[PDB]
RNA sequence: UACCAUCUGUGGGAUUAUGACUGAACGCCUCUAAGUCAGAAUCCCGCCCAGGCGGAACGAUACGGCAGCGCCGCGGAGCCUCGGUUGGCCUCGGAUAGCCGGUCCCCCGCCGGGGUCCGGUGCGGAGUGCCCUUCGUCCUGGGAAACGGGGCGCGGCCGGAGAGGCGGCCGCCCCCUCGCCCGUCACGCACCGCACGUUCGUGGGGAACCUGGCGCUAAACCAUUCGUAGACGACCUGCUU
RNA sequence: ACGUCGCUUUUUGAUCCUUCGAUGUCGGCUCUUCCUAUCAUUGUGAAGCAGAAUUCACCAAGCGUUGGAUUGUUCACCCA
RNA sequence: GGGCCACUUUUGGUAAGCAGAACUGGCGCUGCGGGAUGAACCGAACGCCGGGUUAAGGCGCCCGAUGCCGACGCUCAUCAG
């Protein structure tokens, strides 16, 4: 139980709000609601954001507490976030969501054949798995 | 969409639910409330049996026939609440009021069906957890209601059957875990469609 | 073959507490449910489709017994979705809570 | 106002050895088990050590009233040590005045019968929770003793005993009568 | 008076000069207002209490917003305020922790109503400073002076209890 | 204003709506609870009232007025002919209360017995049970039966022995008898329905049913009296003797 | 018909006041804050009385010579009437200060059950999901299939009782190499911009008509009796051996 | 005690709102129901509670609260 | 040529939905939207209609509208509000 907390340098990912879908660095606690919130390198200008809006990640960045803008972001840079996201599934659900809804209507007619050979072959060995592995014979 | 919404009245707050089942009984839409054993009130136990002893007092003197009908089983109790949800004063809430069919426990139409759960309704989110919450199914009991004993001996032979139906469910489940282990390069075209599209993560 | 139109519910009249207009329909439509996902149906042809005891004539073919009253959406009506419709002859009153055909005429895409 | 933090370790002897199953205390000495569920506050447990096993309990963010519970699971476990390491001996003394009190002990000592209380021919019998061993002592004159592992069955057992031989319609200044917890000790002096 | 973001103004103001005294001297306030049309309407509210001035002989000479100084550092706001109850009027000082000064305002005024039922005609906010964190003195606000703040979110209630309204699967709260 | 002067109600509001009852046997409403601990025995049995009689015998109360002295009690005697068994019905416990599950009943049904199931046994023709005999003499009629006494083994709970009188052995004018369901407690449901069937076409008497010297209950339906008005039906104080519109009514 | 004679009159449960237990807050104390205990002519239910525009199980179901009825048929020909609807989800229990999924040693007739280990957790073994996916046939090739599909084919067996009205499995058949993907090859009323089309559906309900096959041959009320009943109705009874 | 804050509508006033093309008017008898501000009974706490008796409170309206002399009496008063 | 009500001022009365004055507005003579309901309160006064937008008041369900991922607190009541 808990090991995700909020703290200097927890990198949060906001799920709703005017920055919706970018991680960000928490710089300071501004008392229990609001947290002085810095994200340097995915364009997110050092402001106050409610817990609520933010998720929290496992990744941390070290830094000293409200620290300029110039030293959050060599720390991001250093165990460079970016591809440590964009790498994780977190991050791969979020693009492999946007782009079911960046669907056209023919790619939704190639999806549609191409998922109902697929739920041929799979459904074939299925029976196979159960028809041949149901082979006993002993007391 | 023109199925019954089935829900499974566990862990839900008795208005919270009412209110979401009284607007989608006007709208069309056959509800059935199942297992209304576990309905809960917040507020503490005693609380809320002084409100349903204190219902059970108003009566007509004159003639207690005719006066106010005290359901004591709790699906009874549910659809009395949405029934002063709905004008049941006029045809439209009449018709409308056909609609629910309020169950206790789960009886065999809905026993093999799959349940929703209404998460505005639910105790574990509408309420802070350094609070108190009766249960219907026991305010019912200590109130006149007969049947929590053959309720209780109906619903642990229920749950034998869905764990056996449950372990089948996982055991082909975890077979084609195995089937796609085995037939994946006569897929591998078929799998990088999906995976191109937002599926197959 | 294939639906082709989206479905939605007769709710009700446009309506005070004590006072209802009659000319002016309220729909409930399936899957939107905010006022910012709504602008898709503004401008779209809506229908009530019923059956009755006569036969009448059928455009296209053989007399059948499905009349229908024919409308537009006009605009929202409040948060959670909501249209609001215009129909040529207002709305009988036994179609609360039952299928308006919306018809995905007259496009913007 | 709401504290942060509030942390109260438990320290926890050699002999026993407890888990965790969620908010579940399970300690496990050389008198027996015992078990208590705490899935109605919400605090997190935690073991930390390895040779000197501490347990600690957190409350993240609690009022004054959630506060006050933090201090009290830790005396519900510390309760669990010492009832698994060394018990729960409650010595209680009957104290008459004219009649003298017969207490005998039925079947396994989960039963007494308290039959000449103020003279009335009205038996007592009164049944043990479960888990109590109740006896009469023998170095003393008359005394209940009994013994256990849980302080919450031990001291409701003596509770029982000690309800039911209560004076009515009297003066309870005068006529002292009755069986009384005398004093709480345990077993094995460590 | 109402409220919803405050603001902070300077307004500065002087008596109209008759034949008595040529150049009579300039009075300024800092006065937290939602615009400006509040803040010289308050502006006449208190310098007719400090001293004997009206607003028709009077003119308010500048009007304008103060803006935060450093509005990307937390600090500790230490209010001196004085309202009246339902009994007689108190004095009081309460302690905020914001990145602007009107926004620490803004927060006594909500808390002021939250705690004390003080409607905002009743508050008269007198001073209001920068205090450092060694000279505070309310505990609410001194748990936050910690060079390593650690808290998780303990009980995530869900929000998106409409969207959908009726799912399969109940929630989750660990996160 | 009050009354000035407290008076008990007259009669139970406990026994009412006085109305004619809807039957004329009298249902049993409760049986006794079973526990299976106990031997195989019914709950019930059914006689008729032929009169009373008064006895003389002595008293054993240790310390009471008419010890070991001799006392006239007043008895009365019901007739009670063996009753025959007839068939058997199965009860499942639902939520809802508790249905009835399957009744089997027996070949060779007597003429009083099958009197019961008609209103006019004069112009009848006595139809009743014979399709329904015939698959206890038959091959795939028979093993339906050994499917019925068996779901009624292993989903019941409750199951009852329908027994009825047999008015060929009395001294009244009706010949038609009185079926009844009497239940079967003491012991667990795959003994008392392998139980119910070795009594099956067989009588059993009272003397099986009801023992000496034991307390029971009696239920049956009270001497009819007609339209009465409240001085009789309710037994309220008379008015005086010189009332205008009557003096055995209800004043207020 | 009478306390003016005689007989009968009952068991739990949650708890109120109150007394306590463990026990903090307030590193002591405390019946209280979390968690518990004892608890009454009260309250609620049982016993008892009635039995819903509320259900159930079962019985028998209309003839002696033209007369009906029930079941099994897509077995037909069409009329009328009431309307709705426009794909399915066939199911773990639940926790929420935690869960779900795989797994080594161990044990209750080889399922279950446990403590290590391995992954997942803004749930992806995901209802924000999943499964189906509807232009048609003909030419023709490559792959998936060969442990395949299809039928109201009949028999055979098992599972489901809480409202089971259902869900699987089978032996002998029957034709079939088509149906699933990527392609070749062309044609169909292409009805000349336009609405109610697309379904469930061989729908529910009331009729009557033709043509097969298989079974069945009743009661209720009145009248008359009775007097365990009764103002009248109703109720309790009897009526070729 | 001096003061002071309330409730109630089982007292009597105050008011004139309803009713003068009419709402039958004191008491009794009769009969049902309700209230609690509890006299008794069940469970308790307090005492200037040794017992016995009584007193003050608490949950509590389940159940009971009579027979008479005088008076039209409601009230009142004695007998038991 | 019987009036009545409401803010503020005011007389007698313990008080009154009591009796009597001053000022303005209202009801009576007047419907409509809101106060659940109601002569007077709140908004606004009215020919017959279509579209738009508001007032006072609201927006879980009845019942039109928050199905906002509203902000910050306070509050547990065995007669809560
Ligand atoms: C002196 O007063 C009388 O005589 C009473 C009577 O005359 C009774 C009328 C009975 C008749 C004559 C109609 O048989 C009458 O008209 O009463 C009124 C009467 O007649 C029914 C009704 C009144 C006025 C309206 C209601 N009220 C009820 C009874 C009543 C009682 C009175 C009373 C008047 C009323 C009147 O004065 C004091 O006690
Ligand atoms: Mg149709
Ligand atoms: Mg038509
Ligand atoms: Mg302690
Ligand atoms: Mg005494
Ligand atoms: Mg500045
Ligand atoms: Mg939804
Ligand atoms: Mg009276
Ligand atoms: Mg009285
Ligand atoms: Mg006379
Ligand atoms: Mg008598
Ligand atoms: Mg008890
Ligand atoms: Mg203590
Ligand atoms: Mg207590
Ligand atoms: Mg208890
Ligand atoms: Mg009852
Ligand atoms: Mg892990
Ligand atoms: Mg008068
Ligand atoms: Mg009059
Ligand atoms: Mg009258
Ligand atoms: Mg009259
Ligand atoms: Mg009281
Ligand atoms: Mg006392
Ligand atoms: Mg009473
Ligand atoms: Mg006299
Ligand atoms: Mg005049
Ligand atoms: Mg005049
Ligand atoms: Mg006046
Ligand atoms: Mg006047
Ligand atoms: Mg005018
Ligand atoms: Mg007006
Ligand atoms: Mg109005
Ligand atoms: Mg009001
Ligand atoms: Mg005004
Ligand atoms: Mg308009
Ligand atoms: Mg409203
Ligand atoms: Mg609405």
């Amino acid at each position: 139980v808990f090991r995700r907390f909020v703290e200097v340098g927890r990198v949060a990912y906001v799920s709703f709000g005017p920055h919706a879908g970018k991680l960000v660095a928490i710089v300071d606690v501004i008392d229990q609601n609001r947290a002085l919130v810095d994200g340097p390198c995915t364009q997110v200008r050092r402001q106050a954001m409610p817990f609520k809006c933010m998720q929290l990640t496992d990744f941390i960045l070290k830094f000293p507490h409200s620290a300029h803008q110039k030293y959050v972001r060599q720390a991001w840079q250093k165990a460079d976030i970016n591809t440590k996201w964009a790498a994780t599934r977190w991050a791969k659900k979020i693009e492999a969501r946007e782009r079911k809804a960046k669907m056209t209507d023919f790619d939704r007619f190639k999806v549609m054949k191409a998922k109902k050979m697929r739920n041929r072959i799979i459904k074939n060995e299925v029976k196979k798995l159960q028809k041949a592995a149901l082979l006993k014979a002993s007391p | 969409e023109v199925q019954v919404l089935v829900l499974d009245g566990r862990g839900h707050l008795l208005g919270r639910l009412a209110a979401i089942v009284a607007k989608q009984v006007l709208l069309g839409r056959k509800v059935v409330v199942v297992r209304c054993e576990g309905i809960n009130i917040s507020g503490n136990f005693y609380r809320n049996k002084l409100k349903y002893l204190a219902f059970l007092r108003k009566r007509m003197n004159t003639n207690p026939s005719r006066g106010p009908y005290h359901f004591r089983a709790p699906s009874r109790i549910f659809w009395r609440t949405v029934r002063g949800m709905l004008p049941h004063k006029t045809k439209r809430g009449q018709a409308a009021l056909d609609r629910l069919k309020v169950f206790d426990g789960i009886p065999p139409p809905y026993d093999k069906k799959k349940r929703m759960v209404v998460p505005a309704a639910l105790k574990v989110v509408r309420l802070k957890p350094t609070r108190k919450f009766a249960y219907l199914g026991r305010l019912a009991h200590e109130v006149g209601w007969k049947y929590q004993a053959v309720t209780a001996t109906l619903e642990e032979k229920r749950k034998e059957k869905a764990k056996i139906h449950y372990r089948k469910k996982k055991q082909l489940m975890r077979l084609r875990k195995q089937a796609e282990k085995n037939v994946e390069k006569k897929i591998d075209k078929y799998t990088e469609v999906l995976k191109t599209h937002g599926l197959l993560v | 073959s294939g639906r082709l139109w989206s479905k939605a519910i007769f709710a009700g009249y446009k309506r005070g507490l004590r006072n209802q207009r009659e000319h002016t329909a309220l729909l409930k439509i399936e899957g939107v449910y905010a006022r910012d996902e709504t602008e898709f149906y503004l401008g779209k042809r809506c229908a009530y489709v019923y059956k009755a005891k006569n036969n009448t004539v059928t455009p296209g073919g053989k007399p059948n017994k499905t009349r229908v009253i024919w409308g537009k959406v006009t605009r929202a009506h409040g948060n959670s979705g909501m249209v609001r419709a215009k129909f040529r002859s207002n709305l009988p009153a036994k179609a609360i809570g039952h299928r308006i055909r919306v018809m995905l005429y007259p496009s913007r895409i | 106002m709401k504290t942060i933090l509030s942390n109260q370790t438990v320290d926890i002897p050699e002999n026993v050895d407890i888990t965790l199953k969620g908010r579940t205390v399970i300690v496990k000495g050389p008198r027996g088990t015992l078990r208590r569920d705490f899935n109605h506050i919400n605090v997190e447990l935690s073991l930390l050590g390895k040779k000197k096993k501490r347990l600690r309990v957190d409350k993240w963010w609690g009022n004054r009233k959630e506060l006050a519970t933090v201090r009290t699971i830790c005396s519900h476990v510390q309760n669990m040590i010492k009832g698994v390491t060394l018990g729960f001996r409650y010595k209680m003394r009957s104290v008459y005045a004219h009649f003298p009190i017969n207490v005998v002990i039925q079947e396994n000592g989960s039963l007494v019968e308290i039959r000449n209380f103020l003279g009335e021919k009205y038996i007592r019998r009164v049944r043990m929770r479960p888990g109590v061993a109740c006896s009469v002592s023998q170095a003393q004159k008359d005394e209940l003793i009994l013994e256990g592992n849980d302080i919450e069955l031990v001291s409701n057992s003596a509770a029982l005993i000690q309800q039911a031989t209560t004076v009515k319609n009297k003066d309870i200044r005068k006529f002292l009568d009755g069986i009384y917890v005398s004093e709480k000790g345990t077993v094995q002096q460590a | 008076k109402a409220s919803g973001t405050l603001r902070e103004y300077k307004v500065v103001g002087r008596c109209l000069p008759t034949p008595k005294c040529h150049t009579p001297p300039l009075y300024r306030m800092r006065i937290f207002a939602p615009n400006h049309v509040v803040a010289k309407s308050r502006f006449w509210y208190f310098v007719s209490q400090l001293k004997k001035m009206k607003k028709s002989s009077g003119e308010i000479v500048y009007c304008g917003q103060v803006f935060e100084k450093s509005p990307l550092r937390v600090k500790n706001f230490g209010i001196w305020l004085r309202y009246d109850s339902r009994s007689g009027t108190h004095n009081m000082y309460r302690e905020y922790r914001d990145l602007t000064t009107a926004g620490a305002v803004t927060q006594c005024y909500r808390d002021m109503g939250a705690r004390h039922r003080a409607r905002a005609h009743s508050i008269q906010i007198m001073k209001v400073e920068e205090i450092a964190a060694s000279k505070c003195r309310r505990p609410a606000v001194k748990q936050f002076h910690d060079s390593k703040i650690k808290f998780p979110l303990p009980h995530r209630v869900l929000r998106r209890q409409h969207k959908p309204r009726f799912t399969t699967k109940r929630p989750n709260t660990f996160f | 204003s009050h009354r000035k002067f407290s008076a008990p109600r007259h009669g139970s509001l406990g026994f009412l709506p006085r109305k004619r009852s809807s039957r004329h046997r009298g249902k049993v409403k409760s049986f006794p609870k079973d526990d299976p601990s106990k031997p195989v025995h019914l709950t019930a049995f059914l006689g008729y009232k032929a009169g009373m009689t008064h006895i003389v015998r002595e008293v054993d109360r240790p310390g009471s007025k008419v010890n070991k002295k001799e006392v006239v009690e007043a008895v009365t005697i019901v007739e009670t002919p063996p009753m025959v068994v007839v068939g058997i019905v199965g009860y499942v416990e639902t939520p809802r209360g508790l249905r009835t599950f399957k009744t089997v009943f027996a070949e060779h049904i007597s003429d009083e017995c099958k009197r019961r199931f008609y209103k006019n046994w004069h112009k009848s023709k006595k139809k009743a049970f014979t399709k329904y005999c015939k698959k206890w003499q038959d091959e795939d009629g028979k093993k339906q039966l050994e499917k019925d006494f068996s779901s009624m083994k292993k989903y019941c709970q409750v199951i009852r022995v329908i027994a009825h009188t047999q008015m060929r052995l009395l001294p009244l004018r009706q010949k038609k008898a009185h079926l009844m369901e009497i239940q079967v407690n003491g012991g667990t449901v795959a003994e008392k329905l392998d139980w119910a069937r070795e009594r099956l076409e067989q009588q059993v008497p009272v003397n099986q049913v009801f023992g000496q010297d034991e307390m029971i209950d009696v239920i049956g339906v009270t001497k009819g009296k007609g339209y009465k008005g409240v001085t009789s039906r309710w037994h309220t104080k008379k008015l005086p003797r010189k009332t205008h519109r009557g003096l055995r009514k209800v004043a207020c």
